[PDB]
């Protein structure tokens, strides 16, 4: 196997739509939180509250 | 237009909500969703305010007593199978099943008839909440209803954005806040529920504004006729 190294783009591009790893984190909580938002059911000062 | 008003319910007022897409346009998927609101701040509006007053002419038969007010039963509605049709509607009156409140009757030669009066047994009594109890019809005669009228109502699967809502400039605030707080109202949240509050607490401060300014010449008064009725 080749193993690469572990460099700042591989945790945050910077970006919100990233492709690190915290970028794809957030990316997966924030649809989530868009399922639920699409059901009327958090208004959107508590969806950037959470 | 309706498209206006999408478009102002979308950015500025509900921003910070789901059916208000953050601003870019109410969705074609919620609009069953803000018109059945828009239909009831209409309705609101058009019977705490005079906006609309119309006639309606209910033509007398021999073997009808009571008379209802319902399309079904109008001259233009050609869909309709009633064997009579004593609604005497034209193209310009159309008699859209908008009745608010049935305020003041006449005849065909245009005297005042009493509306609800029980001493008086020539009066036209209303029995249900649409329609109207003549006990004494005359083949040969004909109403003149005059009612506060509502806005020809929106149908919910109604997708064309040119359909005008006919409201003064000083009270498409009034429909907004109306329409924001009942959005707002429909989750339990206490946040949420609280921002419906204010809201409904703005409408009703609109509301009280427009009654203290009187903007649809509505509480005004009238020449005094008592000194000439009781003979002075």
């Amino acid at each position: 196997v080749v193993i690469e190294p572990i460099t700042n783009e591989d945790l945050t591009t910077k970006v919100v739509d990233g492709t690190g790893i915290f970028d794809e984190l957030m990316t997966a909580a924030n649809a989530h939180l868009s399922a639920q938002w699409d059901m009327e059911r958090i208004t959107g000062t508590q969806y950037a509250e959470v | 237009k309706l498209s206006e008003l999408f478009q102002m319910l979308s950015v500025g007022e509900l921003s910070l909500i789901r059916t208000g897409n953050d601003g870019q346009g109410i969705r074609t998927q919620d609009y069953p969703k803000v018109i059945a609101q828009l239909n009831a701040g209409l309705t609101n509006l058009h019977a705490r305010f005079p906006l609309l007053e119309k006639e309606v002419i209910i033509q007398q038969y021999e073997q009808i007593s009571k008379y209802y007010l319902r399309s079904e039963f109008a001259q233009m509605n050609t869909t309709s199978t009633e064997k009579y049709k004593y609604l005497m509607d034209s193209p310009t009156e159309r008699f859209l099943d908008d009745v608010i409140r049935v305020e003041r009757v006449f005849d065909e030669c245009g005297c005042p008839l009493y509306l609800n009066n029980e001493p008086c047994c020539g009066s036209i009594v209303t029995p249900s909440f649409d329609c109207i109890q003549i006990v004494y019809p005359i083949e040969t005669n004909a109403l003149f209803v005059t009612y506060r009228a509502n806005h020809p109502k929106i149908a919910l699967t109604t997708t064309d954005l040119n359909t005008e809502v006919r409201i003064p400039a000083s009270h498409e605030k009034a429909l907004t806040y109306y329409i924001a707080s009942q959005l707002y109202s429909n989750s339990p949240n206490p946040e949420t529920a609280a921002k419906g509050v204010e809201w409904s607490q703005r409408f009703e401060a609109e509301c009280t504004k427009i009654e203290n300014l009187d903007l649809d010449n509505a509480h005004i008064a009238q020449t005094n006729v008592k000194p000439e009725m009781r003979g002075w």
